[PDB]
């Protein structure tokens, strides 16, 4: 993607993260725990939902029979309509091509974007209490227990609360 | 310490992109439908299936298509074994007729009202049995009252009385050769003259050996016009004519289709081909690029998968 | 302190994106066009509005076209009162020659120099009434001399020594009957046929009752052949002719429209359907799917919202 | 959109910034105020009307009649005309659905892409003196009167000249 | 101190987005072809050049197409000189026929086997010369055994006992005038039947001058049928037809065009118009909109150039 | 582009940047030097290569003659035959026009986009040891000698190696 996140400098992704699309994997002295973040995942879910709801849309034109199976018209005007209707097939083919693949480049592309939404957001949440290291961890300069990090993920992390000892 | 990152999946999806081809993700979703199913799906839809009539037919009414002089249909399904004729002949213009047929709706039949004097009017053939020799319902064979005798030129008029055109259908005869046709109509050069208000056309009768088909080397060409409300259609002729007995009004709406399966009414559709029905919620097709009714595109690719999620990046 | 921030509104314009349907933004734009001018803006255009004279009917010449047998244009425009005919009667490939005459830029006529003897050449009809029986002014009604008698096989040819193809119509007459026939050309069957270098094709008439229209129960078929630049039309003949009198050769270019609404000489067009013109920058338009000229391409959305500002989020 | 700064991490925008798209919106001891950036608000005008001006381009294809509205054509070569052109209507009013929806996520994702560059640019004018809260808004370490807003507005802040007192 | 930097070039590439026109890239490249290869690139293809043989003319034979009576090919070039004719005439549906001929991949002959008892069958005439009078070589022109003799009434049948279907060629005789009409066929209308079993069509023969062309102000009119396997085709004439000799089978596939511009064997092409081949990887041209074979979309524009490289900002 | 570096906060290219399209240009004791970074590079090179084969792909569909340019066709077909022609030829050319230039803008951002993750991935190797001066630039807060620039262009840049001194 164009925001180097996913597959960039977030070196893969996690096979057991089955409750969302992407989360918060922690460490500290209570052990190592993964979580999913609700908000993003939805994020990216509607936006996906929402393509998806194009492309399942009804045509309401109605076509109707131009030749003959059981008994063929004439030369002439079939040759005609089977030149018409091969260039309509040729434009429908391109068009059906360049959709999904516009569309595929988007999808990744904004799954892409999600990712980095989120990265930021927790670096401003901690401010000056962390630094990253380039693999799309924070390291954190200060003890931070269970509720800590829970603290993070649900945006209720007060970083002056930190900020003496993490500096330090 | 605290790590973000996102989900994988062990097999994922290879899809298409503008940059790449056969990328990973974790899922994807087909776009182009090749599923069928194998009928005509027409459940909630008057449906009309011709079998051996063909549509043609149900205007002059061959044998084969007695129940179906004035049907009322939304779909019209014309089978391969669907017969036009009894009479050997053809339609003039007849795929333009079958395309008016087709969104017709059905026909309601309506008697024109010419009366006869100084022929006979009850020609029938073997090849048009009911129960012995008979003719094409809606229509009348005219003849001379006996052998040789001369066919009266003649003159017969109708008015569409009503709101909607009338399909008016009239037939020519070619009798196997030309000593066939004096007795039947009388010797001479015979013409059919067919005029109307935006019409104007001609016929004499060709008589002459064809290869024999249902036991006839003559052949009846059938013709027709749309007879607008208010105006006037007049035949002058003096033999070799087939006339109208009634005229077909269009009741509304429908769609017609070719097809050589089955019909389902537990099944709905509105995309139809020879091999059945198209149901689907995908925006393309790669079944039948001559499907009709209500229809996803058709396309010649047989796989267009669209990404549903994020790249799949395994360890 | 110092904030970043940027602008928003308290109503916005809902539009639809790629992942979203209904999406705020502070300001949007209409791509379709749906507004109409029920005129045909023909400013700077040279116009010839044919009102009452039908298009075949310049080449001719009934009465309602007298003031359009050479006409020059830019724009032609047919209405629906228009009338080809006088004497009643139609066109073979009709539409072909009016697709034809749409686009010619008006016509320039020249007489062809048939000369007669033997025969009269002064056939009128109370029919084409010009002061009294008349005809088609650039036609001649050619007859026997006197009632029955017959009319000689006779050969006129033309040159084309001009630059252009030269459109070239003739007519077959058809009497109400068999013995009105004779008196005007003698009896017997009677053979017209047409030849040039890219065209062949013979013409019988066929005299019968039609049903009356201006009186008649008879018809003229119009004829019609585009004769190249050194080539020769050659007409043999015996009788039922309607022979041209003058040959039309095409002045440029033009577009042809078919309107009810009347001109105006102070909007500029490029775009017109039958009820006006389509004046707009658009690219899309949801008016007519027949317009014709230089039109915005023609959508079934009544509407199609750009959005020309940033996401509207407000307080 | 695809960078998480309007309707992301900046909270709702400014109906009381009407002289521009984007600005700066200050506090200090003299009070508030609010002024808009030219150049940002300017590169989004100009790459909305670039798309304006491609979008009213004229279509110099001339097309004449092919059929016939008083005097309908012969019923065959009709349906294959009123199918030709259906079809073509098909084709495009997908085009134009299609166009207008990829343009307007366009236009979106390109409207906060120009916030997100002011933001990065007063960001990197600011280097070490001040410190992001998370809201669109700098954490300012330093006495900023309204010469120095100004200043920071029109880009001749000077980091070093407030470099000791902010860190201190 | 360590600084992050992208390339430049002093000579840039203008090109167009959505959001600007005119933007220099570092590299760009046409998406659009205009170069034109002015020959009939055919290495590998089995070809054959018409030259003065008309395509229609393979199935009558007139000399110019001796060499071309069962021509085999994938590729099939008409010429401007090509002719159809030698006695003049002109085929009904020609383009149709054209249209089945340039992709028959050739055609096979085979007799029909018809013979004849009580007329001559050796018509002959200087406008088809082979080292003296000769006709079409395909054909067969039939007349009274003597002057103004009667042409019996005649019935001729053929069954398509091969497994695809048989061209059939047939002619009709317009004689210059209603003299020399009765000198070749016998005095009276003169009568041509065709039928099989999807066919039915009756032809009578119109004599008449016509310019003269090749010497005759007469014609043949030249007409086919297709023929079904196990299906019969009766001819029932009295006079004024051509017969045919030999009915065509058509080979497999191939492709027609029509080149003003010699063979090449040393280029390979898919795409052709008349000037020549296209031979491009790119996906649009601007060429020539009528090109046939596999081609690069026609495109409007001259050029549209596709950015390979980053936005050039230069010092 | 959307991502505000090339023809951005990156003031413009360099001409004698001639061995690949990204790069690093080094000032220390020992003078200044330009390499060029491949993995960037050839990213690049590598979606602009993918987009080029999905532009030279063959149109495997035939189409034969449906009129004739020695002999014209009869004039009602032949319109019916130009109009469509015509009308194909609108939506061709109109589909030409727009895949350009919709594949030329995502080109330059796909470029604008690789410079920046370029320029973040050494941000982050540097850690606090380096600032960033608003034009591309890291001031290095170290003596940084040629191995040393080597290791930030190679990704062997130990931060901690430097930690003591760049902060002090
Ligand atoms: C316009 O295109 C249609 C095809 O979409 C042509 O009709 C098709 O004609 C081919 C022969 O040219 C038929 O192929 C045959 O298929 C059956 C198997 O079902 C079998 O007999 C052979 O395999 C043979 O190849 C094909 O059935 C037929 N399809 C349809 C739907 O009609 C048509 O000829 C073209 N129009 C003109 C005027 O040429
Ligand atoms: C091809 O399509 C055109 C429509 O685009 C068909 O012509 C249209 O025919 C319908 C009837 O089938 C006409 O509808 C009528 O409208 C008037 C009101 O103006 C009124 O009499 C009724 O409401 C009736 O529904 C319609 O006027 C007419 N429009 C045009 C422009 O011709 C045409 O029949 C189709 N071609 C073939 C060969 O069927
Ligand atoms: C459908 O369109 C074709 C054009 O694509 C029309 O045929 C073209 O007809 C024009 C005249 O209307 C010809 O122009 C002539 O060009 C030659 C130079 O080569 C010269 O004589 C003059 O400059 C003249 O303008 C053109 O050659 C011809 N091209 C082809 C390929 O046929 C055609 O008339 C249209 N169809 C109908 C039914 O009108
Ligand atoms: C994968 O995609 C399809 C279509 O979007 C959906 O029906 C299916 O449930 C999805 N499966 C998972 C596991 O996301
Ligand atoms: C047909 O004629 C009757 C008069 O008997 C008239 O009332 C009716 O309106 C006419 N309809 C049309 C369509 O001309
Ligand atoms: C809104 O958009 C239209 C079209 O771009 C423009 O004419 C109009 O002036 C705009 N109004 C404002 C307030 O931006
Ligand atoms: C027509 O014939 C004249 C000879 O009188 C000749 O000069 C002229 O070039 C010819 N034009 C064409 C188009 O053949
Ligand atoms: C520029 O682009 C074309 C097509 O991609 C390529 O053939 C050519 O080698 C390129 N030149 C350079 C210097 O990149
Ligand atoms: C044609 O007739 C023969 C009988 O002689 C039969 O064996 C063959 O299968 C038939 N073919 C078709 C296509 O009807």
């Amino acid at each position: 993607g164009l925001f180097g996140a996913i597959a960039g400098f977030i070196e893969n992704g996690w096979e057991g993260l089955i409750d969302g699309w992407y989360g918060f994997r922690h460490q500290n002295a209570q052990g190592e725990g993964t979580a999913a973040d609700y908000k993003s995942t939805q994020s990216a879910i509607d936006q996906i939902t929402g393509k998806l709801n194009r492309l399942i849309e009804k045509t309401n034109q109605q076509f109707e029979l131009i030749d003959n199976e059981f008994n063929e018209v004439e030369k002439q005007i079939g040759n005609v309509i089977n030149w018409t209707r091969d260039s309509i097939t040729e434009v429908w083919s391109y068009n059906a091509e360049l959709l999904v693949a516009m569309e595929n480049q988007h999808t990744i592309d904004l799954a892409d974007s999600e990712m980095d939404k989120l990265y930021e957001r927790v670096k401003r949440q901690l401010r000056e209490n962390a630094e990253e290291d380039g693999t799309g961890c924070f390291e954190i300069f200060h003890k931070c227990d269970d509720d800590c990090m829970a603290s993070i993920r649900n945006n209720t992390y007060d970083h002056s609360k930190y900020r003496e000892e993490a500096m330090q | 310490k605290i790590c973000l990152g996102h989900h994988a999946v062990s097999n994922g999806t290879k899809v298409n992109t503008l940059t790449e081809r056969g990328v990973e993700v974790v899922n994807a979703t087909e776009t182009v439908e090749r599923t069928n199913i194998p009928r005509i799906c027409s459940k909630g839809k008057r449906t009309v299936d011709l079998g051996q009539c063909g549509l043609l037919g149900t205007i002059t009414g061959p044998p084969q298509c007695d129940q179906f002089l004035e049907f009322s249909a939304d779909l019209i399904i014309e089978r391969r074994e669907g017969s036009d004729v009894c009479y050997p002949g053809k339609f003039v213009n007849e795929e333009a007729l079958r395309q008016i047929l087709r969104e017709s709706g059905g026909i309601d039949k309506e008697a024109m009202g010419f009366t006869y004097s100084g022929i006979r009017t009850n020609g029938a053939t073997s090849a048009c049995r009911r129960s012995g020799s008979s003719f094409y319902a809606e229509m009348k064979w005219l003849l001379s009252n006996t052998d040789n005798a001369a066919f009266p030129q003649m003159t017969k008029s109708y008015k569409n009385t009503r709101k909607s055109p009338a399909l008016i259908v009239w037939g020519i005869h070619h009798s196997k050769s030309t000593a066939e046709q004096t007795t039947l109509y009388g010797s001479g050069n015979k013409l059919v003259t067919v005029g109307s208000s935006n019409y104007q056309q001609s016929f004499v009768p060709s008589p002459g050996a064809r290869p024999q088909v249902n036991g006839l080397s003559s052949r009846i060409d059938f013709h027709w016009l749309m007879l607008n409300p208010n105006d006037t259609v007049t035949f002058s002729f003096n033999g070799a004519f087939i006339a109208p007995d009634r005229a077909s009004f269009l009741r509304g709406k429908s769609m017609g289709i070719q097809s050589g399966v089955q019909v389902d009414a537990n099944c709905e559709g509105d995309c139809y081909h020879s091999g059945g029905t198209i149901i689907s919620n995908l925006p393309f097709q790669n079944i039948d690029s001559r499907a009709v009714g209500k229809c996803p595109r058709y396309v010649k690719q047989r796989s267009l998968l669209l990404a549903t999620g994020m790249k799949n990046v395994p360890e």
